[PDB]
């Protein structure tokens, strides 16, 4: 079963994105406008489109940092855990964030309400083909799983709570927080889909998923200097290094 | 039933029927035919198109390698034992340039394998799990090879509940060493170039 | 013109060719028959399709080694530099061979006259389409530049007197041995393509398309291992280790 | 008009535009001269003109070859060794303590020493590195067809550049294109007995 004070941590995970992502919503007009500009052979409309997707992006951090710092156990971690916690899970969960804002109906994918992109938007800023495709696909699959706020917000903590991250120290202390989370996730699923068992195993394993896309971010990331796209300070420092 | 669909019996057949770096490369070598071998061992897998059966292999033939010797290993000390009576230590790898890497599989894999006990059965089924991968290119019928990593799921769950019944998270902690092996799988992937190639992130935490 | 020397040298490769390869139809009985089975599911079906492949590459590779005896040089270098230029230049030489049996009307490929194959028919034998797809789009590309035998024979000893193969000693001599077919072949073009003088690069940068060709090769023979498909005793010596 | 359709002229203002343990550094060196791809690029005759993501496509297959090509010709001085973009040298014996010495060897004697030999000059340099990047093989480009008429361009140019320079030496065309096979293997690998006796003595 769930325990109140287990139902009371949920809770407050799931106000705390929703007060994260309050604060995202107000910060979206110092997002770099998308360009109207009309020529797929423009350089400079390119580069704004960039400028709009990494920008994005940063706001997207912003919002896991000020998430993190909510979760019960983080700031009693070390800084030096808390970077490395952060700085290799943030692709991860803004993949998740990501998927929880695709439309099937148009396959597009919406940011902040008012920015929806479908796969030939994001091509248009120079992404390569063998990083949207998995990330669409990843989308579409998550779609599938019909996850609501309490079970996104519980996966984004296991996520987030992973000791094997390069550079943890205390990786004791971290699986004993990530396990608060999976036991509870456990619970909670066995509770909330109590004819389809395999939803909890069907979860877990999208961590194995994100492993492999944040493989393929990095090879995009790479794939950006070629072209001497550059990444704003922010990315630059938690991916370019 | 979910045993039944999926035998932990036959898992676990399959599982008994089969430069420090150079020495690593040349075990490697003689376990590459094992594959097969073990594969067809696993129910159904003989099953599926002969071309998603080539295509499995070659998606989790290192994960599948590296989990076998990672639980070969629970009693070495500090370094690995190869499928060729050989042993691999710490000091010998960080000599030869992959210290990282061979101290990661020592602590996610190994070492967890160790402490947790895990059974030859439980190794049998993840790797299964790494076997019957859905996401893999090309796969005729994915919807199939995901219904039979399900099964795996089904089966190893019970297998847990009813072999370690006062570890009710056991199986939960079998899986999340599922995403650590990928990350392992990966890197021992990247070539030579990828894989010899602070301040704003502190500044978010302290605002 | 060409000199005399080019005239006979020339004459001597295609002699050799034509030689070498009746000795080979003499041996197309010999070679186990693609299978009759209906049954795409069948492991026998696909192995024996397998096996009739890897007999006709050691029919091909026997003609190579029975060619390169009789280039002028190549006995004179030591038993070690002619097992290293063979060794690696053996698949360039089997793929220059089979680009000249591409028809490119049934878009199929015709090994001793009798036997006739498509794309499809390399996948039924277990061969990955990483490698199947070069090689045909390899071969089109060939046929398209209407070599006659002249030509195809001194690209194919270009191919052989590489000096920067693996475990090359006398790589002064080998170069040295390339340069004059090198020579001979650009004489050629000027003489029988003289409005056509791009002939030269375009046949010259073919040798470089059977790099990357050799690397795909390399790839397809770790992907049999993961099928334990056992490559027989040459092959095996000349491409596995 | 050979030169016209390719000016070598321009090739060579692309090159001089973008003058400036063992393994960790040559790959510090490469990540500072990734920048130098585009501005080299866009200098070299109708690249700019392809499709933005046909530019990118050639980019990203030549990149490592490119690269190699450049730093190769740089180290054409110095003696058993290579000389990175952030001005550190690399002695083979230093190479081969780190475990690559049959790739770094392999590098000195059919690219640096080659270059060396021959005196490759800047152009040409500049001519072999537009046919490396030329390349009309790579998947997903919207139109091959332009891309090798490009190739050819370079090949008719560099041709008739080679017969004005170098008028005594026939050969040298040839002998330039004949690195590339070179090239294209040490490219890939940067990216990474008894029966034939028996049959050779029959
Ligand atoms: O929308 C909200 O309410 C909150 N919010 C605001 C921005 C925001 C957000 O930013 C998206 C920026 C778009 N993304 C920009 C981006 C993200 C990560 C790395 C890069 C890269 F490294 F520069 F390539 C980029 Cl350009 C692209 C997006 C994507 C989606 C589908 C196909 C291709 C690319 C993506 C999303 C997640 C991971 C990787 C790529 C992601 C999730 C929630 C967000
Ligand atoms: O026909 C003649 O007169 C002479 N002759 C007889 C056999 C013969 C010949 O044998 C071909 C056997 C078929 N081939 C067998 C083979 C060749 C090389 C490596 C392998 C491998 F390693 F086992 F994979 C195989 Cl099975 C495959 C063939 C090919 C063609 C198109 C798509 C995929 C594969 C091929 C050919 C050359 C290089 C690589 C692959 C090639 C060329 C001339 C020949
Ligand atoms: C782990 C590891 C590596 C390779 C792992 C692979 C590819 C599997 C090995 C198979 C064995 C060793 C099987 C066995 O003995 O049973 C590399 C080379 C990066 C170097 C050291 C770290
Ligand atoms: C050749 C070589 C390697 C890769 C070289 C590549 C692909 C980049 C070189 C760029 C430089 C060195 C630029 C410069 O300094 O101008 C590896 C890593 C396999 C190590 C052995 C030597």
């Amino acid at each position: 079963q769930l325990s109140p004070e287990q139902l009371g941590m949920i809770e407050k995970l799931v106000a705390a994105q929703q007060q994260c992502n309050r604060r995202s919503f107000s910060d979206r007009l110092r997002v770099t406008p998308w360009p109207i500009a009309p020529d797929p052979q423009s350089r400079e409309a390119r580069q704004q489109r960039f400028a709009h997707f990494t920008e994005l992006a940063i706001v997207s951090v912003q919002e896991i940092v000020d998430f993190a710092k909510q979760l019960p156990g983080f700031l009693q971690l070390s800084r030096e855990d808390q970077i490395a916690l952060l700085k290799t899970s943030a692709i991860e969960v803004m993949l998740l964030e990501t998927s929880r804002r695709y439309n099937p109906g148009s396959e597009s994918i919406t940011f902040l309400k008012d920015f929806s992109y479908n796969r030939e938007d994001f091509a248009k800023a120079g992404l390569q083909v063998e990083f949207i495709n998995p990330i669409f696909e990843f989308s579409r699959a998550m779609n599938e799983l019909q996850l609501n706020d309490a079970e996104f917000a519980l996966l984004i903590a296991i996520s987030i709570f992973s000791a094997d991250r390069p550079n943890v120290q205390d990786q004791l202390q971290v699986e004993r927080l990530q396990h608060t989370y999976v036991e509870a996730l456990h619970a909670y699923v066995s509770i909330n889909h109590p004819h389809d068992p395999l939803m909890f195993p069907r979860m877990l394993m999208k961590l194995v998923s994100l492993r492999t896309l944040s493989s393929v971010h990095s090879e995009q990331v790479f794939a950006l200097r070629l072209q001497d796209k550059k990444l704003p300070p922010l990315l630059s420092e938690i991916w370019d290094v | 039933s979910a045993n039944e669909d999926m035998p932990v019996e036959r898992i676990l057949e399959a599982e008994l029927a089969v430069d420090p770096v150079t020495n690593i490369c040349q075990a490697a070598d003689k376990q590459l035919f094992t594959l097969v071998e073990w594969a067809k061992r696993i129910p159904h897998f003989s099953e599926l198109p002969l071309d998603d059966q080539v295509i499995l292999l070659r998606a989790g033939w290192n994960e599948l390698l590296i989990a076998s010797f990672s639980h070969r290993s629970i009693a070495v000390k500090d370094g690995i034992l190869l499928a060729t009576g050989l042993h691999v230590h710490r000091n010998s790898a960080h000599s030869a340039g992959v210290g990282a890497i061979f101290d990661r599989v020592l602590t996610e894999l190994v070492s967890k394998m160790r402490d947790m006990q895990m059974d030859k059965t439980e190794l049998g089924c993840l790797r299964a799990i790494v076997l019957f991968n859905p996401d893999s290119k090309g796969l005729s019928n994915p919807a199939e090879v995901e219904a039979l990593r399900e099964k795996v799921y089904a089966s190893l769950e019970a297998y847990c509940k009813h072999k370690y019944p006062e570890q009710p998270g056991r199986f939960a902690k079998l899986l999340l060493r599922l995403p650590a092996l990928r990350s392992i799988g990966l890197k021992c992937l990247e070539h030579l170039f990828f894989f010899k190639l602070d301040t704003f992130l502190m500044e978010m935490l302290e605002a």
